[PDB]
C-alpha cells in the first residue's frame, strides 16, 4: 500500500511514460487492457471488483492528438480515460505561454484529479514528474504544478527525470530560454532532479546494441529502465530494499545541489546477452566510465560527492562490496575529501524485464547508478553562455514580455543561476 | 511509430521463477544447520553432569578396570577418552506430567 | 526462571532476530507451530528464559519485534520459523525512517513507541521475575539506530536496576553501505553509553572474512553471517538455561569484564569455526578450541588486540568436559603473551561451563573481552563524522526534522571523552 | 573469473563439499520419503480418489447414498467477479470446506448422506426431515460430519464474517440438517414428500436455521484452485425468496 | 425461582434483543423452533430466568419486543431465531416517533404504553418471584428514548421494588448519526436517573474501538457491536442462570455497586476478547483476564475512568478454577493504581463466580463499573444541548407535539446536577 504516484508533462514526459508504463503492465502480469502470489501492484497499480488494475497516474500534456493517439493506440481500455488530461491549445515552445495564460486554464482540473488519486492511498510515499526540461509545456506548466503539490501537500519527496537538453545537438531554438526559467523556480522546491538526455543514449543504441537509425521508441525504453530500476524495490522483494526517500535524503547534502546524474550499466545486445559472461565487476566498474554516461559531461572533470548504486539480481552483497572497493582505490576517480563514505547499495531479486523484441536482453543482473557530481557546473555554465549571447541581443523577448511575463524576471534567472554555480565551485574546493 | 511499435504483446510472461533462485541464493535456508555443525550429524548428544555422575554411573560398554598404557602414546586414555554419551538424554518424567 | 526479553530493532535486527529464534527453537526442541518436540527434559524446564507457556503447548517467543517500514516485518511472519511471534508482538508502521536518525528518535520515530512500551509493559510484567533486557539492531540505519535508542533511553528509564545487553552492528572501515553512516552512528553511540551495562559491537565486514578464511565459501550471504551473530548470542546466555559445572548469569559476566561504568565495549566472538572440508578431519578439543578463541581472525568486529591491550577477558563452555585444561591452557594464553594483557588486573580471564553444546556440536565456547581495541573503531567513526561535519554537510536532513545543532557537537564531545577513556589504559 | 562447478579453478574444493553433503542429505531423505512432493503428492491422490457415486434407481434421494453437492451457474450480476460456476463441495485441507469448479466425483467431493433420526440404510429422504452428511478423509477410514456451530468472536468463517461451515469427528446436533423446497409460497405443502434428486433445493442447519450459503465474491486459495468460500447464512431478496447463492443439488 | 422480563424497546433495541435472545438461546441450547437440543442437565435448571414454558418443550422466551413503526419487529419476527417469540407479545404501531422524544413520550407512545402495559402485565403476574424487568434502549431516537422511559416510569408505578435494569445506548462522543440526539439524550436522562435501580451507557463509539484496537477486525458490523452488548447482558444475570461457587443476583450487585441513591451509571466491559489469528497465542489465565477487564481500552463506554474514580467495581466473572488468583489478582488492581478508587469506601471490587464456562472459552468476566468519569458523558451531551437551545433549534418540532420550554431547562437541570452530584463524590 507504498504507492508513489507519477505525473508526467508535456510530450517528453507522455512519451517515456508509455514506455514506463508498458514495462510496468509488462513485468507485473497486467495484459494491456486491464486485468491479468507475491510482488506489488498496490504500489503502482489499482484495483476494483472486477480484478482490473488500473494505472494511478496522470499524463498532462497541451498536445490533443498525442492523448488521443493514446486513447486510440493499445492502452485505450488500460488508462481511465478522464484521468489522461489534455488541452485544446499547446505552448508552442515557450514558457510563459505556459505559465501565466495556458497554466492557469488547466491546473484546477489537474488538482482536482490528484485529489481524488491522493485520497484512495493511505501510504503516498512521493512524486515522480516526468517533464521536458527545454520545451514549452514541460517548463511552464510544470513550474505551476511545482508551485502548487509542494505549498499544498508538504514535506514530501519529490523527485524528477527532467528530460535535460542535449549540449551540441538540439530540437529548439528558445531552449536556454525556457531552460534557465524552469530551473529557476523548481531550485527551491525539488528533491532531487535527474538529468538524461538524447544524443547519449543514441550513441548507446548504435555502439551496444547494433541498431541503427534509432527513433525516441527506442530511447525511452531505457528512461523506462531506469525508473523501473529505481522504483522496483517497492514493487518487489530484495536483499536490502531501498525506499524511495532514500534518494532523497541520503544523496544530496545541500538543498542547492540536488543535480544528481543517472547511468544504467549492462546495456547490451539480444545476440551479446546469451554471449557473455555478466560478472558484477564488469557491470559496475563499466558504469563509472565517462563513455556511457547518460548526459554528455565529463566526471573526471569534476569530483564525485555522493553516489547511490542500484543492483537488482542475481547478486550477492560481498560481490557488491569487492567491486565497490576496487572503486575506492583507484586514483583516476577523483572522489571528494568531506564525505568519505559517499555509497549506497540497494539489492532486488530479479532481472530486468525486457520489451518485446527491443535492443535489450534478458540481463540476469543489472546495475542502476544515480551519482552527483560538481562537474554538472560545466554543463550548465554552457548554458550560461548561450543565455548570455541570446539575451544581449535582446532576441525573441517579445514572445515573453508579450504574455504578460514581466522582463525583469530573465534578471533574477542569472544572478541566482550565478550563485548556483557559485555554490558548485564552493563546494568544489577541497578543505585542509 | 506509437502503434507500430507498441503491441498488445500476447503470450509472453515474465519469468517469476527466477525471483526465489535470488531469494534462497541470499537467505541459504536449507544450509542454516550446515554453518556451525561440526563432526557427525546426531540427534541425541546431550546429557547432564549429575546423572551421568550420580545417576547413570558412567559408561557401561566401556572398560570397567581394565586401563591399558598404548604403545605409542604417554596416556591412559580408555577412561578419558570415552567421554561417556550412552543411553539416553537427561530424562526423568516431566514430558509425562506435562 | 529469570527472565530475558528480547527486542529487534529495524531490518537489520529483524533479520538477527529471524536468524536466532531459530537456533534456540532447534536447540530446546520447539517446531515452527510452537509445539514442544523435545528430545530430553534438559530442555524444557528452563523454557521460561525464553518462550511463554500458552495453552495447547505453544511455546510462543517473548521477542518484541519493531520496525518502521512494513517491509522486514513480513520477511519474518513469512518463513521458517515466522507463525511464531504472537502476531501482535510485531509493531510494524509504514513511513520508515530512511536512514536518518533524525525522524527515527525524534518525529516519526516517536509515534511508536507508545505502541511498543504498550507491549514491552504487556509481557514483562507477566513473568515472575525479570533478569533484564536485550536488544539487537544496527548503528548504520536510523530505523534499528534511530528508534532503538530512544527504545533504549525508554525502558532504562522505569526499569534502572535492569541489566542491559546491546548488540550494535557497528560501521566497516573498508566497505560503507551509506553515505550518511557516521551520522547515525556517533549520535547512537551517545544515547548508547550512558543507558547500557554492557555492549558487543558486530562488524559486517569482519564476519565476511570468517565465511571465506575460515568457513571458505565463495558465496557469503546475510543469511550465512547472521547464523555466526546468533551463535554467540545463544553462546552467552546458556547458564541461565542449562545447568553445568561452573553456572553463571548475564551479571557474573558483567562484572567481571567491565570495571568502569563508561567501557562497556567488548569483543564477541564464537570459537568452534572451521571449514566443511574439515568436518571428520579435526579433533575438536580444548587446544583446538582455546587457541583459536584467542586469534584477531576470530573476532565479530574490525578491531585488531594486536594494537591494543585487554583489560578483562572471558569466556563461557559448553559440553560434557573436564576444565583443568581450561585451567592451564587459559592461565597459558594469560601468560604467553603478556604484552597483550593488562598488567594491573592480576586475573583477567573469567571462566563459566554449561552443559549442553548446541544441536550439531559436542563442544562449543564463546568469546569476550574488553579491550583497548575498540578505541580504533570509535575513532575512525571519529574521524569519519568530523571530517564531514566540518563542512556542514547533511545536516538539513538532521535540522529540519526538530532537532537543534547543539546536540551534534555534544555527540563528538562524549565520544572525544570515551576515546580518552581508553587512552589511559593503552600501556 | 568466475567459473561455475566441476571446475577447478579457486576455492573448487570447499565448493566440492557443498555439493555431497547436501546431495547425501537429500538422497537419504529421497529414499526414505520425507520430501515436501511425495508427503504432498499422496495427499493429493488420496483425496483426489477417482471412484463413482451411487446411482438412484428413480428420481428420488435414498438414505446411505453416496452423493454430490453442486451448486449451479446464476445469471447473477451484483457484483461482477464471479467463479463461472458449477460450484460443488469439497475438502479443504491448510479441515475446512470450500466450492470447486468440479462436475466429476473425485473423492473429496463426495458426501455420504447418513441418517439422524432413521434407522433403515434404504428409505426416502423427504423435505424437512433432519440428516447428516458425511465424508471419509484420505487414508483416514474414519467419518467426518458436516457441521455448523453459533456465530461469535471465536470460531466463525475465513473470508467472510459470517457463520462459518466446518468438519468434526463429534455427533451432536450441530452435525444436522435439513432440505426444503425453494418456492416458500410451496415450501409448507411439500413437507411429506421426498427429494428429487437433480433439482434446486435449500440446506438449513437445525440448531442454528441459516442455510448453506455459497459465497463466491471471495476467493479460497488453496493446492486446488480458486475455491470460493461456503459458510452458512440465509441470504433473502426484496420478495423475502432465498436467493441464488442458497440453492443446492444432490446430484449422483 | 425467579424471572427476569425483557423489553426491548426502539430498532436498536430491536437488534440487541435479536442477538441477546439468540446468545441466551445456546448458553441454555435452545433451538430457534423452540426446543431443547442441547447437552448438560445445568442448562434447562434454570431456564425459567430468561424462558418461559409451554407445549411440551416449547420455550417462548419472556419478552414484550416494541416499536412504534412496524418495520424493525417485522425484520426480526422474519429472522434466524424470529419463531421463537411468541406473536402477541410483538407490540408495534403504525406511526412512529421521526426521531421525537416528544411523541415518543408525549404523542404517539402514550397511545401504545397501554397495550405494552397489558402485556408486561401478563408476563410478570404469570411468574413468581420475579428479580426485576430489564429494558435494552438507545438513548437517542424516539420510541427507546421517549416510549422506553415512559414504559420505565409506568412499570416503576405498579411494580416498585422489582430491579429496573437498563441497557442504554448513549450518544456517542464524535460518532454522530442522528442529528437531533443531544436533546432527545438530554430529556431522557431526567427519567433514567430517577426510575432506574441499575442503568448501564454502552455507547457505539467505544464498542468500535474493541473491535478495532482489542478485537482487531476490519470490518465491525452492528451483530458484532450488538454482541459485545448481548455478552455483557448475560454475565450480569448468569449466578442465577448456572451453579456457582461465591453467587451474585441482580440485586446483590447494585447493593455493592451504587455509593449513594442517585448516581446508578456504570460502565460494562468483557474480558476473554482476543483477536482471531491470535486466539491460540494467548493463555488464558485469571491473571491475563483481570488485566483486559480493567484497561480502559476494553470499557465499553465513552468515559476513559483514569479521568475520574471508581466508587464501586465488579467482577461477574464466569469459569471453573478461580477462588484465590481471583481474589489475590483483584486486590492487587486496588493497590497499584490506587488514585483511581475512591478512599471513602475501603474496599472496592465485588467479586462473584459461575462454575459454569462460557460455550468455547475456559473463563470470561465481566465488569460493571461506577467510575464518576460518567461525569463526562452527561457534560458533553449538556455542552451540546445547551448549543442548540440557545438558538432555539428544532424546538418548533418538540415544542409542538406539547412541551413547555421550562420542561428543557428543567431537564439541563437535573443533568447538570448529577454532573455536579458526581463530582462531589470525588
Ligand atoms: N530524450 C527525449 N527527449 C524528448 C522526448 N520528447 C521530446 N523531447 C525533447 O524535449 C524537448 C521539448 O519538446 P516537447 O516535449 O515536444 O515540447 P513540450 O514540452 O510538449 O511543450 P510544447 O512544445 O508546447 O508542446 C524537445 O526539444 C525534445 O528534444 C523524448 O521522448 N525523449
Ligand atoms: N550482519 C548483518 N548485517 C546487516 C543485515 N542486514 C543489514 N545489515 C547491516 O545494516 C546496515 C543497513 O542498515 P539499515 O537497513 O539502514 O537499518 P534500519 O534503519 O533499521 O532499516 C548495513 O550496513 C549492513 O551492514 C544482516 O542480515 N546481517
Ligand atoms: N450498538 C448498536 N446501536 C444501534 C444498532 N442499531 C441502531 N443503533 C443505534 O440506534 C440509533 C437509532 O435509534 P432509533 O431508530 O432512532 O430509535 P427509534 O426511532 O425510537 O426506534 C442510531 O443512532 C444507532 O447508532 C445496533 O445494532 N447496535
Ligand atoms: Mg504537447
Ligand atoms: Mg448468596
Amino acid at each position: 500500500m507504498r504507492e508513489c504516484i507519477s505525473v508526467h508533462v508535456g510530450q517528453a514526459g507522455v512519451q517515456i511514460g508509455n514506455a514506463c508504463w508498458e514495462l510496468y503492465c509488462l513485468e507485473h502480469g497486467i495484459q494491456p487492457d486491464g486485468q491479468m502470489g507475491d510482488d506489488s501492484f498496490n504500489t503502482f497499480f489499482s484495483e476494483t471488483g472486477a480484478g482490473k488494475h488500473v494505472p494511478r497516474a496522470v499524463f498532462v500534456d497541451l498536445e490533443p492528438t498525442v492523448i488521443d493517439e493514446v486513447r486510440t493506440g493499445t492502452y485505450r481500455q488500460l488508462f481511465h480515460p478522464e484521468q489522461l488530461i489534455t488541452g485544446k491549445e499547446d505552448a508552442a515552445n515557450n514558457y510563459a505561454r505556459g505559465h501565466y495564460t495556458i497554466g492557469k486554464e488547466l491546473i484546477d482540473l489537474v488538482l482536482d484529479r490528484i485529489r481524488k488519486l491522493a485520497d484512495q492511498c493511505t501510504g503516498l510515499q512521493g512524486f515522480l514528474i516526468f517533464h521536458s526540461f527545454g520545451g514549452g509545456t514541460g517548463s511552464g506548466f510544470t513550474s505551476l504544478l511545482m508551485e502548487r503539490l509542494s505549498v499544498d501537500y508538504g514535506k514530501k519527496s519529490k523527485l524528477e527525470f527532467s528530460i535535460y537538453p542535449a549540449p551540441q545537438v538540439s530540437t529548439a531554438v528558445v531552449e536556454p530560454y525556457n531552460s534557465i526559467l524552469t530551473t529557476h523556480t523548481t531550485l527551491e522546491h525539488s528533491d532531487c532532479a535527474f538529468m538524461v538526455d538524447n544524443e547519449a543514449i543514441y550513441d548507446i543504441c548504435r555502439r551496444n546494441l547494433d541498431i541503427e537509425r534509432p527513433t525516441y521508441t527506442n530511447l525511452n525504453r531505457l528512461i523506462g529502465q531506469i525508473v523501473s530500476s529505481i522504483t522496483a524495490s517497492l514493487r518487489f522483494d530484495g536483499a536490502l530494499n531501498v525506499d524511495l526517500t532514500e534518494f532523497q535524503t541520503n544523496l544530496v547534502p545541500y538543498p542547492r545541489i540536488h543535480f544528481p546524474l543517472a547511468t544504467y550499466a549492462p546495456v547490451i545486445s539480444a545476440e551479446k546477452a546469451y554471449h557473455e559472461q555478466l560478472s558484477v565487476a564488469e557491470i559496475t566498474n563499466a558504469c563509472f566510465e565517462p563513455a556511457n554516461q547518460m548526459v554528455k559531461c565529463d566526471p573526471r572533470h569534476g569530483k564525485y560527492m555522493a553516489c547511490c548504486l542500484l543492483y537488482r539480481g542475481d547478486v550477492v552483497p560481498k560481490d557488491v562490496n569487492a567491486a565497490i572497493a576496487t572503486i575506492k582505490t583507484k586514483r583516476t576517480i577523483q572522489f571528494v575529501d568531506w564525505c568519505p563514505t559517499g555509497f549506497k547499495v540497494g539489492i532486488n531479486y530479479q532481472p530486468p524485464t525486457v520489451v518485446p523484441g527491443g535492443d535489450l536482453a534478458k540481463v540476469q543482473r543489472a546495475v542502476c547508478m544515480l551519482s552527483n557530481t560538481t562537474a554538472i557546473a560545466e554543463a550548465w555554465a554552457r548554458l550560461d553562455h548561450k543565455f548570455d549571447l541570446m539575451y544581449a541581443k535582446r532576441a525573441f523577448v517579445h514572445w515573453y514580455v508579450g504574455e504578460g511575463m514581466e522582463e525583469g524576471e530573465f534578471s533574477e534567472a542569472r544572478e541566482d543561476m550565478a550563485a548556483l554555480e557559485k555554490d558548485y565551485e564552493e563546494v568544489g574546493m577541497d578543505s585542509v | 511509430i506509437y502503434r507500430k511499435e507498441y503491441v498488445p504483446f500476447p503470450g509472453h510472461r515474465p519469468d517469476q521463477i527466477s525471483r526465489w533462485y535470488s531469494k534462497r541464493t541470499v537467505e541459504g535456508l536449507p544450509y542454516k544447520y550446515l554453518i556451525t555443525h561440526h563432526q557427525e550429524p546426531s540427534q541425541r548428544y546431550l546429557i547432564s553432569t549429575y546423572d551421568d555422575h550420580y545417576n547413570r554411573h558412567n559408561y557401561h560398554p566401556g572398560l570397567p578396570e581394565l586401563r591399558t598404557w598404548n604403545r605409542h602414546k604417554l596416556l591412559w586414555l580408555p577412561e578419558k577418552a570415552d567421554f561417556p554419551l550412552l543411553g539416553p538424554p537427561t530424562n526423568y518424567g516431566l514430558y509425562e506430567q506435562l | 526462571m529469570r527472565e530475558i526479553v528480547h527486542l529487534q530493532a529495524g531490518q537489520c535486527g529483524n533479520q538477527i532476530g529471524a536468524k536466532f529464534w531459530e537456533v534456540i527453537s532447534d536447540e530446546h526442541g520447539i517446531d515452527p507451530t510452537g509445539t514442544y518436540h523435545g528430545d530430553s527434559d534438559l530442555q524444557l524446564e528452563r523454557i521460561n528464559v525464553y518462550y511463554n507457556e500458552a495453552t495447547g503447548g505453544k511455546y510462543v517467543p517473548r521477542a518484541v519485534l519493531v520496525d518502521l517500514e512494513p517491509g522486514t516485518m513480513d520477511s519474518v511472519r513469512s518463513g521458517p520459523f515466522g507463525q511464531i511471534f504472537r502476531p501482535d508482538n510485531f509493531v510494524f508502521g509504514q513511513s520508515g525512517a530512511g536512514n536518518n536518525w533524525a525522524k527515527g528518535h525524534y518525529t516519526e520515530g516517536a509515534e511508536l513507541v507508545d505502541s511498543v512500551l504498550d507491549v514491552v509493559r504487556k509481557e514483562a510484567e507477566s513473568c515472575d521475575c525479570l533478569q533484564g533486557f536485550q536488544l539487537t539492531h544496527s548503528l548504520g540505519g536510523g530505523t534499528g539506530s534511530g528508534m532503538g535508542t530512544l527504545l533504549i533511553s525508554k525502558i532504562r528509564e522505569e526499569y534502572p536496576d535492569r541489566i542491559m545487553n546491546t548488540f550494535s552492528v557497528v560501521p566497516s572501515p573498508k566497505v560503507s553501505d551509506t553515505v550518511v553512516e557516521p551520522y547515525n552512528a556517533t549520535l547512537s553511540v551517545h544515547q548508547l553509553v550512558e543507558n547500557t551495562d554492557e555492549t558487543y559491537c558486530i562488524d559486517n565486514e569482519a564476519l565476511y572474512d570468517i565465511c571465506f578464511r575460515t568457513l571458505k565459501l565463495t558465496t557469503p550471504t546475510y543469511g550465512d553471517l547472521n547464523h555466526l551473530v546468533s551463535a554467540t548470542m545463544s553462546g552467552v546466555t546458556t547458564c541461565l538455561r542449562f545447568p553445568g559445572q561452573l553456572n553463571a548469569d548475564l551479571r557474573k559476566l558483567a562484572v567481571n569484564m567491565v570495571p568502569f561504568p563508561r567501557l562497556h565495549f567488548f569483543m564477541p566472538g564464537f570459537a568452534p569455526l572451521t571449514s566443511r572440508g574439515s568436518q571428520q578431519y579435526r579433533a575438536l578439543t580444548v587446544p583446538e578450541l582455546t587457541q583459536q578463541m584467542f586469534d584477531a581472525k576470530n573476532m565479530m568486529a574490525a578491531c585488531d588486540p594486536r594494537h591494543g591491550r585487554y583489560l578483562t577477558v572471558a569466556a563461557v563452555f559448553r559440553g560434557r568436559m573436564s576444565m583443568k585444561e581450561v585451567d592451564e591452557q587459559m592461565l597459558n594464553v594469560q601468560n604467553k603473551n603478556s604484552s597483550y594483557f593488562v598488567e594491573w588486573i592480576p586475573n583477567n580471564v573469567k571462566t563459566a561451563v554449561c552443559d549442553i553444546p548446541p544441536r550439531g556440536l559436542k563442544m562449543s565456547a564463546t568469546f569476550i573481552g574488553n579491550s583497548t581495541a575498540i578505541q580504533e573503531l570509535f575513532k575512525r567513526i571519529s574521524e569519519q563524522f568530523t571530517a564531514m561535519f566540518r563542512r556542514k554537510a547533511f545536516l538539513h536532513w538532521y535540522t529540519g526534522e526538530g532537532m537543534d545543532e547543539m546536540e551534534f557537537t555534544e555527540a563528538e564531545s562524549n565520544m572525544n571523552d570515551l576515546v580518552s577513556e581508553y587512552q589511559q589504559y593503552q600501556d | 573469473n568466475l567459473y561455475g562447478p566441476r571446475v577447478r579453478i579457486g576455492n573448487w574444493n570447499e565448493d566440492v563439499y557443498l555439493e555431497e553433503e547436501i546431495m547425501k542429505d537429500f538422497l537419504a531423505k529421497r529414499d526414505k520419503g520425507q520430501l515436501l512432493i511425495q508427503r504432498n503428492r499422496r495427499l493429493k491422490e488420496n483425496l483426489l480418489r477417482p471412484m463413482q457415486l451411487s446411482v438412484s434407481e428413480d428420481g428420488y434421494i435414498h438414505y446411505g447414498d453416496k452423493v454430490m453437492l453442486v451448486s449451479p451457474d446464476h445469471p447473477e450480476t451484483e457484483a461482477d467477479l464471479f467463479l463461472p460456476g458449477d460450484l460443488s463441495l469439497c475438502m479443504t485441507p491448510d479441515c475446512g470446506l470450500s466450492a470447486a469448479q468440479t462436475k466429476i466425483p473425485v473423492g473429496r467431493n463426495t458426501f455420504t448422506i447418513l441418517c439422524a433420526a432413521g434407522e433403515v440404510i434404504g428409505q426416502v429422504l423427504r423435505y424437512g426431515q433432519n440428516f447428516r452428511l458425511g465424508i471419509t478423509g484420505g487414508f483416514d477410514d474414519r467419518m467426518l460430519y458436516l457441521s455448523s456451530d453459533h456465530r461469535t468472536l471465536l470460531k466463525s468463517s475465513k473470508r467472510s464474517w459470517l457463520q462459518e461451515v466446518f468438519l468434526t469427528h463429534e455427533d451432536s446436533y450441530l452435525n444436522c440438517w435439513q432440505a426444503a423446497f425453494p418456492h416458500p409460497q410451496l415450501r409448507l405443502e411439500y413437507e411429506g414428500s421426498p427429494v428429487p434428486a437433480n433439482t434446486k433445493i435449500l440446506i438449513t442447519h437445525c440448531h442454528t436455521n441459516r442455510g448453506l450459503v455459497a459465497h463466491r465474491h471471495l476467493f479460497l486459495r488453496t493446492y486446488f484452485g480458486q475455491e470460493a468460500e461456503v459458510a452458512a447464512h440465509t441470504y433473502l431478496d426484496s420478495h423475502r425468496v432465498e436467493k441464488p447463492k442458497n440453492h443446492w443439488m444432490l446430484v449422483t
